[PDB]
């Protein structure tokens, strides 16, 4: 039914930029907000941000305000994003999550059952 | 806004023409006339009210003109 | 951030409680509290949102509760498959999301 | 349960002989519909969409002037002439300037002059008109299932007056609406800015004193009344120079005070207006009507809470056997003799034993009792409610008056059952609204207040005429104070 | 300009808040009161005029208020 | 010859770093550390919760 497809793993030198994507299938992509959560090996989960697939609004965490840019693609139902200024600690597995937007297409208040589905995960290696 | 508070009538005018002199001379009259034409009911009501309130024809006309001018 | 015990272990078939403690701006302020399981090499999954309620397809053994500034998850009848990482998440009033430090569940042999 | 928590929440009671009721939907509001032995439904208009808008007129904001030319015309030899005035891209104006021997002319006097400069617009707005047949209305339908895509979304088009929505376990609801009796779109217009948009009147839009082209144009260079955005200056009657005025987008924003904010950057989306609808609840049936009540123990999982309308909500978990089963819930007095409060989540049923169910109703004023379950094991949390019957009545009358003021004649159909007095109210309020709109068109709220005070003073010192005048004065004072602008 | 002809009170108001509800209800009160406090001589002259033409107190006050409203609006 | 700047009036502005904070009813109004930071224009309204 609901399935999320993520791009393959990539390895790059520190300080470069890595672009990955997550595809939404089995449900309305436009009426859902796409979240991104990363986890370094042996570390805790961190909320990178979210993007609205209905209008295009993007919100980023303070630690990644000037290093993360997220775009969208309504036709392909896939979200594109890029992370720049990579460091050694940036090596982590990235997961994409879905969340229903309000009836007006905005994301002012998330629903109770947010993060109901997660992607298979994409590993980014810095060396 | 600023357009509601123009720099007009402050006692600084001289012989050389001002900024919006020619265009701004009659623009208020034009907009008032257009509003009168496009809102006849309020004008009729204002005429009736001026007729009722006043005691002499002069102040009938005066109240009519004032009510018509303020409305836009 | 969210503070929770690093590791909790218990006998199988028993009832254990894990507590997640945050601040009044994220945990105590709102009811947007959720828990997740991180299997080794597998994506996290949701088994409890809005601790008074549960999602579909989840066994009712998992139960969640909130005590002021601390959110507690209670599991009755521990089993072997429960051994995995556990995380607590809350949505703050600033529009961001916070997560716990990660807790590994251990079932005694 | 989606309507729960909305301040602009209204209840309708009862059905006609035909098991129908007339309701009006509003953006940002929701109406709760209940009836005897009928499921309770929430109605909320969430999306208004327009398809294929037609561009009508584009007004310019940013303009630049180039190729300025002036030609030296002597007195008494007619006006000057330029080649560029042949094309209307050049704004030109004739003025009168001094000429003489110092200006190399044979006679002294007032000589002609003309200045022409090409008009090039940089940023412009767009005024689009959508025919009423292209309107799209989206209504969400959610019953009081008590569960914590739960609702049903339907599409309302002028192409189909009757729309059928199937509800799992509640039967099929027959929904009848009139999309063209609400906002009068063929009289309306959609104005587009760089990224904002406003839903504003068409006639006022044509009355904008800015350069413009009709929407059918493709060249985008033949602007009309370009004088309104340029100015010729004659500091000493020696020559004239033309300069373009500034950006009118800020002036436009200060001119769109009473317009409504709408978003049409990605498709024409509207979040305002009203929709009169005829609700047919013929085929609805109570979910779980064919189930015995739960005789087991009940557990409350969420503390009782009070809404802004005095209603109460509670979440209860069932732990006995017999699921699915009805929850025996009812309101008792402190005497345990009378039933005072009546349900609005009619016929609560638990579907799954471990799934909590939200029960939501209203208690009587003062103190009461909340009863869940049956002997033995009834939950006993009694209540406390602030307010009074008189206060509730006056607040209801205030809501009704505000609704009438902000809707018009259609407000009489908000909960109408087809009564003869309802039709009389239709006719009289419609005609009085006709005169009121014809008399008070285009005036600010301060104008309404002033006219109301004047009419009140006239009435108080005048007789049926006196009471009629004071009545119209007080009602127009209420209209002026309760209107945003 | 367009700012002198705002789309105010033309019968299209709905339940949703309009673009300039809150302070748009009052830029009148503020600019007229600032004009009054900045040019008191005209207010005084309007007071004598109202006392002169007006016969009853009500029409005196009415004329005074209308003149005071015109004075900034006519500008 | 010598002009002195009295004050500068801004006529076009741009807004970034939009922030929002919410509070439950009967808990007063929320506060943010940019509320004192007067580069950030702020306003308090009321929202259904
Ligand atoms: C505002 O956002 C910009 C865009 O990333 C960022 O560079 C800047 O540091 C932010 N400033 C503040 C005060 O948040
Ligand atoms: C106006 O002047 C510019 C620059 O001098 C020139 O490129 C343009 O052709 C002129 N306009 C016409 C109509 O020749």
């Amino acid at each position: 039914e609901v399935q999320l497809v993520e791009s393959g793993a990539e390895v790059k030198k520190p300080g470069a930029s890595v672009k990955v994507s997550c595809k939404a299938s089995g449900y309305t992509f436009t009426s859902y907000a796409m979240h991104w959560v990363r986890q370094a090996p042996g570390q805790r989960l961190e909320w990178m941000g979210w993007i609205n697939a209905g209008n295009g609004n993007t919100k980023y965490s303070q630690k990644f305000q000037d290093r993360v840019t997220i775009t969208r693609d309504t036709s392909a139902s896939t979200a594109y994003m890029e992370l720049s200024s990579l460091r050694s600690e940036d090596t982590a597995i990235y997961y994409c999550a879905r969340d229903k937007v309000d009836d007006y297409g905005d994301y002012w208040f998330p629903t109770l059952w947010y993060f109901d589905y997660w992607g298979q995960g994409t590993l980014v290696t810095v060396s | 806004s600023v357009a509601l508070v123009p720099h007009v009538g402050m006692g600084l005018e001289t012989r050389t023409e001002t900024w919006m002199s020619s265009e701004g001379a009659w623009k208020h009259a034009q907009r008032i006339e257009t509003w009168i034409l496009r809102h006849p009911g309020f004008t009729i009501m204002a005429a009736i009210l001026a007729y009722t309130i006043g005691t002499t024809h002069f102040q009938r006309a005066l109240i009519f003109i004032l009510l018509t001018a303020v409305a836009p | 951030a969210l503070t929770q015990p690093a590791s909790v272990s218990g006998s199988p078939g028993q009832s254990i409680t894990i507590s997640c403690t945050g601040t009044s701006s994220d945990v105590g302020g709102f009811n947007y509290v959720s828990w997740f399981q991180q299997h080794p090499g597998k994506a996290p999954k949701l088994m409890l949102y809005d601790v008074t309620s549960r999602p579909s397809g989840v066994s009712s053994r998992f139960s969640g509760s909130k005590s002021g500034n601390t959110a507690s998850l209670t599991i009755s009848g521990l089993q072997a498959e429960d051994e995995a990482d556990y995380y607590c998440s809350s949505h703050t009033s600033r529009g961001t999301w916070v997560f716990g430090g990660g807790t590994k569940l251990t079932v005694l042999a | 349960m989606r309507c729960i928590g909305i301040s602009n929440r209204d209840f309708v009671e009862g059905v006609s002989g035909g098991s129908w009721v007339d309701i009006v939907l509003e953006h940002g509001s929701c109406v709760t519909t209940m009836a005897k032995n009928k499921p309770t439904l929430d109605f909320e208009l969430i999306k208004t969409e327009a398809k294929q808008p037609a561009t009508l007129r584009k007004y310019c904001i940013e303009a630049k002037l180039t190729n300025t030319t002036t030609d030296s015309r002597c007195p008494t030899q007619g006006e000057p002439s330029l080649n560029e005035e042949q094309d209307k891209r050049f704004v030109c104006k004739h003025s009168m300037v001094d000429r003489g021997w110092g200006n190399g002319c044979g006679l002294f006097g007032k000589g002609g002059i003309v200045t022409c400069a090409m008009f090039t617009c940089k940023k412009n707005m767009k005024g689009k008109v959508v025919q009423p047949e292209n309107l799209e209305y989206t209504i969400v339908i959610t019953p009081h299932s008590g569960e914590e895509k739960h609702g049903k979304e339907i599409k309302i088009t002028p192409q189909s007056s009757i729309t059928e929505a199937e509800l799992t376990g509640y039967g099929t609801v027959t929904m009848e609406c009139s999309p063209r009796t609400g906002l009068d779109f063929n009289e309306m217009v959609l104005l587009q800015m760089e990224n904002k948009a406003w839903l504003v009147h068409r006639q006022w839009f044509l009355d904008l004193p800015l350069p413009w082209l009709p929407g059918a144009d493709t060249q985008g260079s033949n602007w009309i009344q370009k004088e309104t955005l340029v100015t010729f200056k004659n500091p000493h009657a020696k020559k004239q120079d033309v300069v373009v005025l500034g950006s009118q987008e800020g002036a436009m924003h200060t001119a769109l005070t009473g317009a409504t904010e709408i978003q049409m950057s990605s498709g024409n989306l509207l979040f305002t207006g009203h929709l009169k609808c005829r609700l047919r609840m013929d085929k609805l049936q109570l979910k779980g009507m064919s189930y015995s009540m739960c005789t087991g123990k009940f557990k409350v999982v969420k503390e009782i809470a009070e809404t802004q309308h005095g209603t109460i909500v509670i979440r209860v978990q069932y732990e006995g056997d017999g699921s699915p089963c009805k929850i025996p819930f009812e309101i008792m007095d402190l005497e345990k003799r009378h039933v005072l409060g009546r349900l609005i989540t009619v016929n609560p049923i638990v579907t799954e034993k471990d799934s909590p169910v939200n029960i939501e109703a209203e208690p009587p004023f003062g103190d009461s009792y909340i009863i869940i379950g049956v002997e033995p094991g009834q939950l006993k949390l009694n209540w406390f409610k602030k307010g009074s019957s008189i206060g509730q009545m006056i607040e209801t009358t205030m809501r009704g008056a505000k609704r009438m003021a902000i809707l018009g004649d259609t407000a009489w159909d908000f909960g109408s059952l087809g009564g003869v007095f309802t039709s009389i109210g239709k006719a009289l309020h419609q005609v009085f609204g006709a005169i009121y709109g014809a008399a008070f068109s285009g005036v600010s709220w301060t104008m309404k207040i002033l006219i109301g005070v004047i009419i009140t003073w006239i009435g108080m010192n005048s007789t049926s005429l006196s009471v009629s005048l004071v009545l119209v004065g007080v009602v127009t004072l209420y209209l002026g104070v309760m209107v945003q602008a």
